[PDB]
């Protein structure tokens, strides 16, 4: 028995030992020469408001037109950005609702909570009403993160250390992802669908084949609990936040922590991360009411969103990169550009 | 989905009659609806429209005054009132759905008409051929015109083509001059610019022959054109 | 003719311009604090404390002005303000008396609805009742004594441009005694009122089992009625001037105490205005960049 | 009970040391790549004029 | 300027937006309570006598007063990071026995403990508390059966219910940290028939009075 736990140790210890073997040049001491990118002043172009309570988490549609914002007052509003339209209402049966989730081809939007299930909802409809598709029972910890592999398939993380790929038209979990120690806050899945990564409140992200069904690799550095989590566009990185109030970028092959974005100032934890579409710029929502702008690369903080009255919760970047979308717990959604 | 319609029949001119559309299996109280007539070997003629929750409503200079558009939701019903009919009047009525909200599909589904017979600015609108000779399996263009660019502001080139099958009500083919309404067989194209548009048929086969109607939503009134009959 | 001087009450000016200057400094400060606070706060900007707001403005209206004007009065005789502007003068005075009183009214049935009927104040305070009542306000105030315009003539009991006594008499006490009813009834009965649910809560929540509100209540109403009250009664049961005493100055001063202490009453024992209050002096550093 | 959790743990840390071993700077590298060849098509890192933009003052 | 469909798609939003205020007006008028406590603390049974795979949400209707009592207790996963969910809840309803010494790893010290979490929660500190003490008819015995100096060497003075049961009130009261901005509400159930949910309604309501009391200003 505690031959296995030392069996454990020398395994991390050589896992440690190779990570520092391959830490051959800091990324700072390289990204330093390259130009620093200016203040990023980003006005509030749009103010999408008629929430009534907490802003939980929103999403961007593929088109970058139409995002869905979810609240605990227990509606998922679809605004239409360009012009602060209500597209449509849906009101949930549980209004605890903690993440949503917009389908790429658009049809059906999800959203989880404190009820343990995900449910779908199809938009594209004959009777013209969205009427929830289904409701994917099978978890036994609150959802924490959902999002749309495809029309037939998603994956979704929940607070009982487990995460899962679901199929829509089954209703049954075809894969369950195990191996976190502790609740599981956040996912996102990579650009090309294959792998995705989920962050836990055991301070620690996997990256999960979904095909595959078991973890690859596991990445550490964080003092406390990931609450975000971004796949940088290429694919090949991933940038975390966390209550330690530290943003880190990951890198995939590298295996190993790549940088770490804070501030002395900054002191509260970060409640979700989002790159731009270059992949230059990481914006964060910070518990202090109000979002900052990092150059990924060089880790400057660039500029600062303070425009929301109480913490910011959510925030997406547009497939174009046109705008950032930043949801509040004042229940306002403002879109910056 | 389901829009019967009732109240027509003979009415000697001057009378009064109120046309019912029972509207079942959709969402009716969210779905603006519309009154559109056919003279009895004519193309089709914009009536009347009722927003949802009746906030707005339009009518055809030709009726202003005249007919009286309402709707009840919690009985799932529209209603139509008409006074002082003359003969231009005889026609057949379809109620008509539209949900308007971005990326929607406004005049999706129409009804099933009723006969109604009478005992004895807007942006002009035409078709090319009134009637074409077709080949089964070949590929046949339409082509319309309209008096002024369809093209607004936004992007949104509002042309609407529908398909009148002999004996059937019309249904909609495109929307927005590109956009394809959800179930037909794929083989139909929209395209062109403001003031000149086109409907492709590629690898035409049976259930193609029929009117095609070309319509604007740019402004009320909905000009519809002439009629385009593809016959074998 | 437009002078008041008489060697009786030589003792009292020196006391009166203190006075004055003090109730000047008192309710300027409080009311540009208020109103400060309201600015910067949106939290604060809720419909019931728009009828403290407009309390606010009418009482700044006769801090900044109006006052000044009395204590100049109650000085040398010199007036620089002429004839015409005195008309002009007791208006806005007499409107912003009115004014404060209406909204006295107002917070008081706000307050009595909120704490007995909570169910029952949107119905009255939504976004147009609220901004109807806040105008309609405005509109009595104006309209009570527009008709009597052109007597604002000099009183020298009052040394202070301001209604004649003698002449208009009939119309101007009714429209006093309309005041002086509505002022005392309202804020004598909702905040009975008030005090009546709140016992009545804590007898019920006293049964199941093994003074603050009563302060503040009897303060408001002392304070209203220590203010209005001398002066109202005073002119409403003296048709003929006789004033014994020149009381009819020192009643007069007693209205000036309202605007002294309604920021006090309304909002800075109120706990969100403290608040706010608080988290400006704290977070200075921090709120110095804010906005 | 637990022998089952160890038994995972180790097999899996086993699983984990075989992955192919590439030095930080190549990725260091490939993002700076990455991020130097979309920089024209960031409209938030460098903002398009208000004649492209879509979310123009309202 | 708006196209002829623009301006139905503005009327959908202003219908959207109208609904939207009714239903948060009516959300508004119910009333919220958070349910903690132990399951074998007579939870269940309390809540239902009081009712006349994850979060369950149960409804009331007394005195024209509709409450949502949301029992959280099968949520088996991390707090504080859900519990801030229910930081506009109007109150906290948390039951307890007075019989819990039984399960001796001493349960009385672990409800101890879970009290002085869940009051000086930065999320509750304006969210009072309505305590409720159960297991009266056979605590009445069992405190005899042994005194409460096996759990509190202090004790009551004289081993009596009426004692010992004021002397716990007094040991879970002073738990609470910020006596000006909570009144915890104390009731012993003693299996009545309905006075749990009278006196749920006498502790809403008071509470009711008190935030609108502070809202006017008056308090």
């Amino acid at each position: 028995l505690d031959q296995l736990r030392q069996e454990a140790e020398q395994l991390k210890n050589q896992i440690r030992d190779a990570r520092k073997a391959c830490a051959d040049a800091t990324l700072s001491q390289i990204t330093n020469n390259i130009d620093p990118v200016g203040r990023i002043q980003m006005r509030t172009r749009r103010t999408l408001r008629g929430h009534l309570a907490k802003i939980y988490a929103m999403h961007w549609g593929t088109d970058s037109r139409l995002l869905v914002s979810a609240s605990q007052d227990g509606k998922l509003i679809i605004w239409d950005s360009y012009t602060t339209n209500k597209v449509h209402a849906i009101p949930l049966r549980s209004s605890w609702v903690m993440t949503c989730a917009y389908a790429p081809s658009g049809n059906y939007v999800a959203c989880g909570g404190l009820d343990n299930i995900c449910s779908i909802y199809n938009l594209k409809t004959r009777e013209g009403n969205v009427r929830v598709s289904r409701e994917l029972a099978g978890h036994t910890g609150y959802l924490s993160c959902c999002r749309f592999l495809d029309d037939n398939q998603i994956v979704t993380s929940s607070g009982d250390t487990t995460c899962a790929l679901w199929d829509i038209e089954t209703g049954q979990q075809t894969t369950t992802f195990t191996g976190h120690t502790g609740d599981v806050m956040s996912l996102s899945l990579a650009p090309d669908t294959r792998l995705f990564v989920s962050g836990a409140c055991d301070a620690s992200a996997k990256l999960w084949d979904v095909r595959e069904g078991m973890c690859r690799q596991t990445f550490t550095g964080h003092e406390s609990d990931i609450n975000a989590i971004c796949f940088f566009p290429n694919g090949n990185a991933f940038a975390t936040g966390s209550d330690d109030a530290t943003c880190r970028l990951f890198d995939l092959r590298a295996d190993q922590e790549l940088m770490t974005y804070s501030h002395d100032n900054i002191i509260c934890g970060i409640t979700s991360v989002s790159f731009s579409k270059s992949g230059r710029l990481l914006l964060a929502g910070y518990d202090d009411f109000n979002c900052n702008v990092w150059d990924a690369l060089k880790a400057d903080r660039a500029g600062v969103l303070a425009g929301h009255d109480n913490r910011v919760s959510c925030l997406g970047v547009t497939d174009d990169g046109m705008a950032v979308a930043t949801g509040s717990w004042d229940s306002f959604l403002k879109i910056w550009n | 989905v389901q829009l019967v319609e009732s109240g027509g029949g003979l009415v000697q001119p001057g009378g009064s009659r109120k046309l019912s559309c029972s509207a079942s299996g959709f969402a009716f109280s969210s779905f603006g609806m519309h009154w559109v007539r056919q003279a009895p070997e004519k193309g089709l003629e914009w009536v009347a429209y009722i927003s949802s929750g009746s906030g707005t409503i339009y009518y055809a200079d030709t009726v202003k005054g005249r007919f009286t558009i309402s709707r009840d939701d919690p009985k799932n019903t529209l209603f139509l009132q008409m006074t002082s009919l003359r003969s231009e009047d005889t026609a057949m009525y379809y109620c008509v759905r539209s949900i308007y909200y971005y990326g929607s599909s406004p005049f999706d589904f129409w009804g099933q008409g009723t006969t109604l017979t009478v005992s004895s600015s807007d942006i002009v609108m035409t078709q090319a051929t009134s009637s074409v000779p077709v080949t089964p399996g070949e590929s046949v263009s339409i082509s319309c015109r309209s008096s002024k660019s369809l093209l607004h502001s936004n992007g949104n080139t509002y042309l609407y083509w529908f398909l009148q099958r002999p004996g059937q009500s019309p249904q909609l083919l495109i929307y927005r001059m590109s956009n394809l309404a959800s179930g037909v067989p794929d083989r139909f194209s929209g395209s062109g610019s403001g003031t000149a548009f086109t409907l492709t048929i590629s690898r035409l086969e049976a259930e193609d022959v029929g009117v095609y109607y070309c319509m604007q939503h740019l402004e009320y009134p909905l000009t519809f054109g002439a009629g385009t009959k593809l016959e074998l | 003719n437009f002078s008041c001087y008489h060697e009786s009450v030589l003792g009292y000016r020196y006391v009166a311009v203190s006075w004055g200057v003090v109730v000047a400094v008192t309710g300027t400060v409080g009311n540009v604090l208020t109103l400060l606070a309201l600015a910067i706060q949106p939290k604060l900007r809720t419909r019931f404390n728009l009828l403290i707001a407009n309390l606010t403005l009418a009482d700044l209206l006769y801090c900044t002005l109006l006052q000044p004007f009395s204590v100049d009065t109650y000085l040398h005789l010199h007036w620089r303000t002429g004839a015409t502007f005195c008309r002009v003068f007791g208006l806005l005075l007499f409107a912003s008396n009115s004014v404060s009183i209406l909204t006295l009214c107002l917070i008081a049935l706000g307050r009595y609805l909120l704490i007995a009927h909570p169910k029952l104040f949107p119905q009255v305070f939504s976004a147009k009742g609220i901004v109807l009542a806040l105008v309609s306000t405005w509109v009595v105030g104006v309209a009570s004594f527009a008709p009597l315009w052109p007597i604002y003539i000099l009183v020298p009991v009052v040394c202070t441009c301001s209604f004649d006594r003698i002449r208009g008499r009939p119309y101007t006490t009714i429209l006093m005694g309309i005041y002086f009813v509505l002022g005392l009834s309202s804020v004598g009965i909702f905040y009975c009122l008030i005090h009546r649910q709140v016992k009545r809560a804590a007898q019920a929540l006293d049964q199941y089992k093994l003074g603050k509100v009563t302060r503040m209540c009897f303060a408001v109403f002392l304070c209203f009625a220590l203010s209005y009250i001398p002066f109202l009664l005073l002119n409403i049961l003296d048709a003929r001037v006789q004033a014994p005493r020149v009381v009819h100055m020192l009643a007069a001063n007693l209205t000036w105490l309202n605007g002294c202490i309604n920021p006090v009453l309304y909002a800075a024992m109120n706990r969100q205005f403290r608040q706010a209050y608080g988290s400006i002096l704290k977070r200075g550093p921090r709120s110095f960049h804010r906005l | 009970a637990s022998i089952a959790q160890a038994r995972k743990l180790v097999e899996q840390l086993k699983m984990e040391a075989n992955i192919d071993r590439i030095k930080v700077s190549k990725a260091a590298a490939d993002l700076m790549a990455y991020c130097e060849a979309h920089a024209k098509e960031d409209p938030l890192l460098t903002p398009v004029p208000a004649s492209e933009n879509p979310f123009r003052e309202k | 300027t708006l196209s002829a469909e623009d301006k139905a798609a503005v009327e959908r939003s202003k219908m959207i937006d109208r609904n939207l205020r009714e239903d948060g007006e009516k959300a508004a008028r119910e009333v919220k309570l958070l349910l903690l406590g132990a399951g074998e603390s007579g939870k269940n049974t309390i809540v239902k006598q009081m009712k006349i795979t994850g979060i369950v949400e149960t409804h009331f209707t007394f005195k024209d007063l509709h409450f949502k009592m949301f029992d959280v207790g099968a949520q088996r996963s991390e707090r504080k990071k859900w519990i801030h969910c229910f930081e506009g809840v109007t109150a906290i309803i948390f039951c307890v026995a007075l019989s819990d010494y039984d399960l001796v790893l001493n349960r009385m010290h672990a409800s101890m403990k879970l009290f002085d979490s869940i009051c000086n929660n930065k999320w509750f500190t304006d969210t009072s508390i309505i305590l409720f003490l159960n297991k009266k008819d056979l605590f009445e015995e069992k405190i005899k059966k042994s005194p409460l100096t096996i759990c509190y060497p202090e004790y009551a003075g004289s081993n009596t219910y009426e004692e010992a049961a004021a002397y716990i009130q007094c040991q879970f009261e002073d738990l609470n940290k910020r006596k000006d901005t909570k009144e915890i509400y104390t009731h012993f159930t003693c299996s009545t028939d309905t006075k749990n949910v009278q006196f749920v309604f006498d502790a809403v309501t008071d509470v009711i009075i008190k935030n609108n009391l502070k809202d006017c200003g008056l308090f």
